[PDB]
């Protein structure tokens, strides 16, 4: 029973975790690079977030 | 032998120089020239040459 | 007509004192320019 509690929180854990996670984008918090780039440039860098 | 300028601890109105037609070329990466107004910094470097 | 510097400004997402002021295309802009110099007609 401790094993199928510790999977699911690992599993949100990790969840969590991946949106530290930039995936080349220039900055991993969305709120930045959309409040210092203009859309033209901001969308490719939002979209492979 | 180019200059190296340290920018801190002040105010930098980027507008006047946006809107100022006495430059040949402003080009700018990274960052979007229009919102430099409102970003925060925390130094800045200009190599003059 | 446009005279100077600048003439390449004439583009979808670009900036500039004419492109902000002068002329300014959309973003999925989907058409041709074309340009060619006039001096012989156009030449205050």
């Amino acid at each position: 029973l401790q094993d199928v509690v510790n999977q699911n929180a690992q599993a949100l854990n990790t969840l969590v975790k991946q949106l530290s996670s930039n995936f080349g984008a220039i900055s991993s918090v969305l709120n930045d690079i959309l409040s210092r780039l203009d859309p033209p440039e901001a969308e490719v860098q939002i979209d492979r977030l | 032998a180019w200059n190296r300028k340290r920018i801190s601890n002040c105010v930098a109105d980027y507008s006047v120089l946006y809107n100022s037609a006495s430059f040949s070329t402003f080009k700018c990466y990274g960052v979007s020239p229009t919102k430099l107004n409102d970003l925060c910094f925390t130094n800045v470097y200009a190599d003059s040459f | 007509v446009i005279r100077g510097d600048e003439v390449r400004q004439i583009a979808p997402g670009q900036t500039g004192k004419i492109a902000d002021y002068n002329y300014k295309l959309p973003d999925d802009f989907t058409g041709c320019v074309i340009a060619w110099n006039s001096n012989n007609l156009d030449s205050y």
